[PDB]
């Protein structure tokens, strides 16, 4: 069939029965407030396949998914619209996934869905394949995402980039998103992939057939689809052709252009030699005094209308491209009797739209007697009042007030052309909050001269003499650190304010003096003059300088930091480190200079055999305000000697430091050290200017190196000798190279188990090499010797055979 | 609209019959 | 029902319990 | 000779030689810097007053090649709390110093010299007081340390006794006990007791290196006579001494004055002087007036730094602009320089002041005298603050100008009503006209009314509290969006909403059921303080620009609960005498009440029984080497303008579908009032454990703290441990002798070994006998000994060192 307007089903699913035959409808679908929620699952529709306007569903309570209901509902064309929107499901309390997998294009509206608790699969399909500018679709407030958890069977599904992401596409999760690749391109396609006609659009019955379409992409007549509808056809409601047959009987119309419609637009009127002659105005009407204008929907209420007797009050909030459509509704527009008002059109980027607006009567007006106004608009750029068009206000009061992107001599412009300065104050048209972030006309001051130094700039710039001396009240200042050029005025007021008087002298021109910069760093700098914006509204012209980029000389760095070393061979030490804490510049390398510390001759001068003391024994939490001030304390500490080690500090640039530098790591080895030896390990740390000024200071370190085990044992063989009182000599050779020193040798003897121990000191083996064993009793014997080096105990000797007689 | 009478006035129950069973 | 303002979700919840069944409409008929 | 002002000496040992002549340094003394371009010594040096500071002074060994009689370092000002500094000395290998007798006041600090030992074998509780506040890092490792000086006395370093001394080559001279707490010369003859330091003489007042109290021509005094008065705090001078001494050059330079007797450069806090370029002070009847001007007209402040000159101004014969365009924490800072002054004669003016959100900071702002009112006579003026909330008109400050109205503009976010208040305290009641301060741009976005919260319900824990207030509704339900709570430490009951923010942030969100009254836990707090709170009611301002309100609850202060109290600090403790113990310790970290008093527990802790079973006389050891801030954005607007995008989509469905028809007991004891408790018929030589509680007022009910514990052992018992009684010998074959000696009945602690000396001319032979051994035998036996007569000694090594020698032991040995 083709349904006539619109078809509301409510109250309960038994009226839902009316659209059991209905295969296209020519108006809106509501399905509403079906309290009972009861039958649920009674009723099934696949007649239904286009829907010529929105589609809407509103506390359905009883439903689960759409896909049980319109299975296959194809095209939604949205030639109106429900609030800027084709398609919309609110406060669907028990919807579980929308389906309507047959889906393939909407062609106008955009989608909201909103409140509903248990709506899964929401952004699990890719809407841009669906509809065009994704951006104006809106879907909040639904089902937390992570709750449930999207999936398709198997999940072995069609799949692409949804957004930056790359996973399956989920109508419901029995279902993927039906869509056939894109060898087809622009057109539509049919049942395995196959494209059609480029006339089909969505689903399509047969190849390349164009009476298989299922929908026209541009018009439908005589069960075929086609680019434009035959000779002597009239576009009725957008989507098919008819003629006078059809538009003389419907319930009251004429004719124009081809189009079958309600009344004759603008520059066309009845006439009544016949019904049909459109020959070559139109007024609204009101019922509110305040017509606001949000959306598409409430301003296509006005298209035709050539005069407007109404007030226009406007707030569109949002919308990528809002301005383009309301164009063609409101751009008709001729005459707006009442006042005119703007508020928070945020959206709104000109005015431009409102292509043939003349005159504002101000037949009314807001409290003060405003007939313009306009406030808060966070991104209104530009008014349309080019000098090209003309705007008559033929009485009223202006207003303007925070307007951050609105140039002011804009406003003021428009001032000129209106001839409407004779009517406001100070605040009406104030320039301290409209207009105070777009830039464009400006005189140009020339900075005369620059002077810098390591910590300071000096600059000057040209005598601005105005058109008249007296608008000048100073020069203000702005500086901020930038080490890249991509810098802009409007980077956030980080920008440094100064202030700076012109002086009495005319003879000399100003200048500036800034302290306290960071040395070797980029510094942006530009001018604008401060003048009394009045009397002569844009004739007082301003003054700007472009910016200068300066970088202040330099000096010189710190140390290493983190300073560590060990030993994990013999004749080798690792030694790690950090970069310095302030380089103040390009860092180059590190210096690592070496030197021994002497084995102790400190102590090889005690006897350890002697006296030797006995052992002792054996969502950031927050912060109380004392901390505060300790972790102040320590701060004034360490930064009171800082400048102490500057008075720039320039190395300018037993045994002596071995050095070498270091090329690209802050890690270094050094090898090839006498073992077991005590080292220092010393590091400066250098910039791409210390080759120059000097390098920095050291932290430095110690290190003995790994033993060579063993090489404190005894290097020979021992040897023995008789002694008068049964007393015996034991003569070894000295270990030739220590591991550190030589401290003592220990001699285990016995009869016959080695019982015997003695400790014998390192100068008593000076003395003689050796140590006499006196008064042994008699008998034979043995004995083992161990050397203890600084490194430990060394190995015991071989065992050394002797004897007493006791004769 | 119902808001109108609703949220901005108060809707006794005479303003809401007119719709009701 | 309740003598303070009615808005948004719970307008339409008293409105259900007032009404109730079979009463509440809107007409494309007319 | 008495140096002046401080010296520093910086670059270079040749300007080291100023020290030459004088033996009196006044103030600091820093030597920064040097280094070796050689033997220099100023024994003139005996006393700085003031502190001592060394940095990076390379090539120096040690401070006692320079200062050998450096006795006294008065530290009458400090640095930092530290009145010696010894920082990165990269080649001082020992302190040295060994004249030094008496640190007065302060602390040291010796760190990152990185080879300094000899940092533990000091008892610095014998040179200053507070040995808690020292402070000792990175030094050497003192474990590496040789710390060998000759071997002299030792005393108990807490839980060990060792020997004392600077250096290799001196031990810490000190006085023994006879002369208790006088000084004392170097023979221990008791000296003046005003005197200080080493004496030339004994008991003699004119003899002394430095005076304790005063010094007044070469006589140590308690307090010099009336005639003179105190300067620098250790001389007196005549009163026209002060007058012939010139300040540091300045524009208030000055002679100085003399108040309670002492000399100064300027009179003292609470005192002030007379014009007479006096020398007299004088009571300040209640504030005191200093008068600042300028050289400009009118002083522009354009940041703290400008506003720094007025710091220590009152009363300010000048113009002020105020034009801080931004910077942070600024008005606390203003408190600070400008806040105290009183008297404006000019007028006061405010523009592009974007940082200020209060004038509080002119705290004290008591009349503006308009002497240079602007047009229309305005002497107070404020033109486009972007920021600026609160003017200083609390219930609780007055103000008065004497001639000028005001002017107001530009300010979005002041009430009109607040104004309107401040106009009336003023007195300015009704001077002005309507178009002087406007109506239309003042305070067209504030919420200058709003209703109140309620809370309903509070509860408190010890680190924790939970609240609730009751649920409110906005006249549209769908305005509310989210509750916000504030609150903050608070001692005291001064405070307002408009402190900084100083103030912390919580985000309680609307609760998600609809009969449950909303409610916050606040984690995370500490006992017996007074934390503040206050609720407000994030809500959506749309074309509600006269619909609704914002919401705030009173400052309602409340103080969590009351812990037991926490551990006692820096317990140390010494032994003066045999069987006495003196404790000193530190107030507990956290009080968690009003300290009641402390409870002192010790208990004798055994002898180790490691110490009986060791042969010592064969052993050794080894030397070596080798929740969260949501604020961000989200909450400005991504909240905000989100949920009034679906409050008026709502107001579009509902009006197009809705139509109508037509081992050892434990002691306890309590101290009072003061952290020290002598203890008293304790062991001669008993190591103890004392364990320290806190006990509060509460702690009654809920115990008392942990326990801090320390180890102290006693002085030994002197001549305890020598041998009570004569040896004996007996004679044993092979030429052996066996030798038989009593033991001590009362050793200090244990008596580890004995040592025999003995021979037959001289007493060359040495051996070392075991306790174990003696347990065994009595004694020890001498064999194979070389015919002839013997003479010998024996010498017990208690815990406490060697004892006594024996009475020398005569024997002989035959040779058949
Ligand atoms: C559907 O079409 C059939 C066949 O003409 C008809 O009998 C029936 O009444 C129709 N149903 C509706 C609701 O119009
Ligand atoms: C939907 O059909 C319209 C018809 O003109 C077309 O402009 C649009 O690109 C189509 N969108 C998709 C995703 O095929
Ligand atoms: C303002 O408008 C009102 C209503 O249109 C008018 O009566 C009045 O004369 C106008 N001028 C005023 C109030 O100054
Ligand atoms: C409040 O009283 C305290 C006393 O505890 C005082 O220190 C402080 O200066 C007073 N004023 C403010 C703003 O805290």
């Amino acid at each position: 069939e083709i349904c006539g307007p619109g078809i509301d089903i409510r109250n309960d699913y038994q009226q839902l029965k009316r659209l059991e035959n209905c295969t296209v409808i020519e108006g809106y679908l509501h399905i509403l407030l079906i309290s009972k929620a009861e039958d649920y699952r009674s009723y099934r529709f696949p007649k239904l396949t286009v829907i010529t306007e929105y589609l809407l569903l509103f506390r359905v309570a009883g439903l689960e998914s759409l896909g049980d209901l319109f299975p296959n509902l194809t095209v939604i064309r949205g030639w109106k619209l429900f609030y800027n929107y084709a398609l919309v499901i609110f406060e669907m309390t028990n919807l579980k996934d929308i389906g309507l997998y047959n889906l393939r294009n909407i062609t106008r509206g955009a989608i909201r869905i909103e409140k509903n608790a248990d709506l899964c699969y929401l952004s699990t399909v890719d809407w841009s394949l669906i509809l065009d500018a994704v951006s104006n679709n809106y879907i909040v407030g639904n089902k937390p995402p992570k709750e449930c958890g999207d999936l398709c069977p198997g999940t072995m599904c069609e799949k692409t980039t949804i957004n930056n992401e790359y996973n399956y596409r989920c109508w419901t999760t029995n279902r993927c998103q039906k869509m056939c690749p894109s060898t087809c391109g622009k057109r539509a396609c049919t049942e395995n992939n196959e494209c059609c006609h480029p006339e089909c659009l969505g689903s399509c019955s047969a190849p390349d057939n164009d009476t298989a379409c299922v929908a026209c992409r541009h018009y439908y007549y005589a069960g075929v689809c086609v680019p434009a509808c035959p000779p002597n056809t009239y576009r009725f409601e957008g989507w098919r052709c008819v003629d006078r047959d059809f538009c003389a009987n419907i319930l009251s119309f004429v004719i124009h252009d081809g189009e079958c419609m309600q009344e004759c637009p603008s520059g066309f009127i009845r006439n009544g030699s016949q019904s049909m002659y459109c020959i070559p105005p139109k007024v609204c009407e009101e019922e509110k005094k305040t017509k606001t204008i949000d959306s598409v929907t409430s301003a296509q209420m006005l298209q035709g209308c050539t005069i407007f007797k109404g007030n226009l009050l406007i707030n569109i909030r949002r919308g990528n491209n809002i301005a383009s459509e309301l164009e063609n509704f409101m751009g008709l527009i001729e005459v707006v009797t009442g006042y005119v008002k703007i508020r928070h059109s945020h959206a709104l980027v000109s005015l431009s739209f409102l292509k043939n607006l003349r005159l504002i009567l101000g037949e009314e007006q807001l409290e003060g007697n405003y007939s313009f106004y306009v406030l808060d608009n966070q991104n209104l750029q530009q008014l349309w009042d080019w000098d090209h068009r003309n705007l008559t206000i033929k009485a009223g009061k202006m207003y303007f007030a925070f307007n951050p992107k609105l140039c002011v001599s804009e406003i003021y412009r428009m001032e000129e052309v209106t001839g409407t300065k004779g009517r406001q104050s100070k605040g009406d048209i104030n320039t301290r909050n409209n207009g105070e972030r777009a830039s464009c006309e400006s005189d140009v001051l020339h900075f005369t001269s620059t002077t810098t130094s390591k910590n300071r700039i000096i600059i000057t710039w040209h005598r601005y003499r105005p058109p008249d001396y007296r608008d000048l009240i100073s020069f203000t200042v702005y500086y901020k650190e930038a080490p890249f050029k991509n810098v802009t005025e409007y980077d956030g007021q980080s920008w440094n304010m100064v202030d700076v008087d012109l002086p009495p002298n005319k003879d000399v021109e100003p200048g500036i003096l800034l302290h306290g910069l960071k040395p070797w760093t980029q510094y942006a700098v530009y001018v604008k003059a401060v003048t009394l914006t009045m009397v002569e509204n844009d004739h007082i012209r301003g003054a700007k300088s472009e910016i200068l980029y300066i970088r202040t000389n330099a000096s010189v760095p710190s140390i290493p930091l983190d300073v560590l070393s060990a030993s994990n061979s013999s004749s080798q030490l690792i030694v790690k480190w950090n970069p310095p804490s302030l380089p103040n510049g390009n860092l180059s390398y590190y210096i690592v200079r070496w030197q021994r510390q002497p084995q102790d001759g400190y102590l090889y001068r005690h006897n350890y055999c002697s006296k030797d003391k006995i052992p002792i024994r054996k969502c950031a939490c927050p912060k109380t305000e004392a901390e505060k001030q300790a972790e102040k304390e320590e701060a004034e500490y360490r930064k009171v000697f800082e400048n102490f080690l500057h008075n720039s500090i320039f190395v300018p640039r037993e045994y002596p430091f071995f050095e070498s530098r270091v090329d690209n790591k802050e890690r270094t080895v050094i090898s090839n050290l006498r073992p077991f030896t005590l080292y220092r390990i010393d590091i400066h740390s250098c910039n791409h200017e210390a080759e120059k000024l000097g390098c920095s200071a050291s932290n430095f370190v110690f290190a003995r190196t790994m033993p060579a085990e063993g090489a404190d044992d005894i290097p020979g063989p021992v040897t023995w000798e008789p002694r008068p009182e049964n007393s015996i000599f034991l003569k070894w050779p000295e270990p030739e190279n220590p591991n550190g020193l030589i401290l003592m040798y220990e001699i285990k003897y016995g009869s016959q188990v080695e019982d015997q121990r003695e400790c014998v000191s390192r100068q008593e083996y000076r003395k003689y090499g050796g140590a006499k064993l006196n008064r042994l009793n008699p008998g034979n014997y043995t004995a083992r010797i161990q050397a203890t080096s600084l490194s430990g105990n060394g190995s015991w000797t071989d065992p050394v055979f002797f004897y007493v007689q006791a004769k | 609209g119902i808001v109108e009478q609703c949220c901005t006035s108060i809707c006794s129950l005479y303003q809401l019959e007119n719709y009701c069973n | 029902f309740v003598n303070q303002h009615l808005c948004g979700s719970h307008l339409v919840e008293a409105l259900y319990l007032v009404c109730g069944e079979r009463g509440f409409f809107y007409t494309p008929k007319t």
